[PDB]
């Protein structure tokens, strides 16, 4: 891998790309990509019974927070505690988009 | 016309790329963010 196994990371991908990558409805499926929109921050998008849901990443003082209240050191990190849980997601992460 | 008794939300995804005319409020607008259940 790129620097360990993160694929589910894509850290470069369009809404064209995101998009079609979630065609089949599949609770579990998630991908991070860096958000175009935002530069400097990322977007974690999911596939809930067909709806595409985007979750803003805001990265500061080198730790990741999307509801401003629980802060990581890493996406690594993150994702566990997303996958584990919902933790504030229409469905807790089972499968990670492979690319 | 139906009678609309349906429960789904689209999600149109823009990027600056496709859309540099968007703000705050409408790239905001795209995201659902944390909703924890209840």
């Amino acid at each position: 891998g790129p620097l360990g196994s993160m694929p589910w990371f894509h850290g470069k991908i369009t809404r064209e790309q995101a998009e079609r990558l979630l065609y089949p409805p599949e609770t579990g499926l998630f991908l991070v990509r860096e958000s175009t929109n935002y530069p400097g921050d990322y977007t974690l998008c999911v596939s809930c019974e067909g709806k595409v849901e985007h979750y803003r990443i805001m990265y500061h003082a080198s730790k990741l927070s999307i509801d401003e209240e629980v802060y990581f050191e890493n996406l690594m990190q993150l994702v566990e505690h997303y996958t584990t849980d919902a933790d504030g997601l229409c469905t807790r992460l089972i499968k990670p988009k492979v690319m | 016309g139906p009678l609309g008794s349906k429960r789904f939300s689209s999600l149109s995804y823009k990027s600056r790329e496709e859309d540099p005319t968007l703000t705050e409020e409408e790239i905001s607008a795209m995201y659902s963010s944390v909703n924890k259940p209840g």
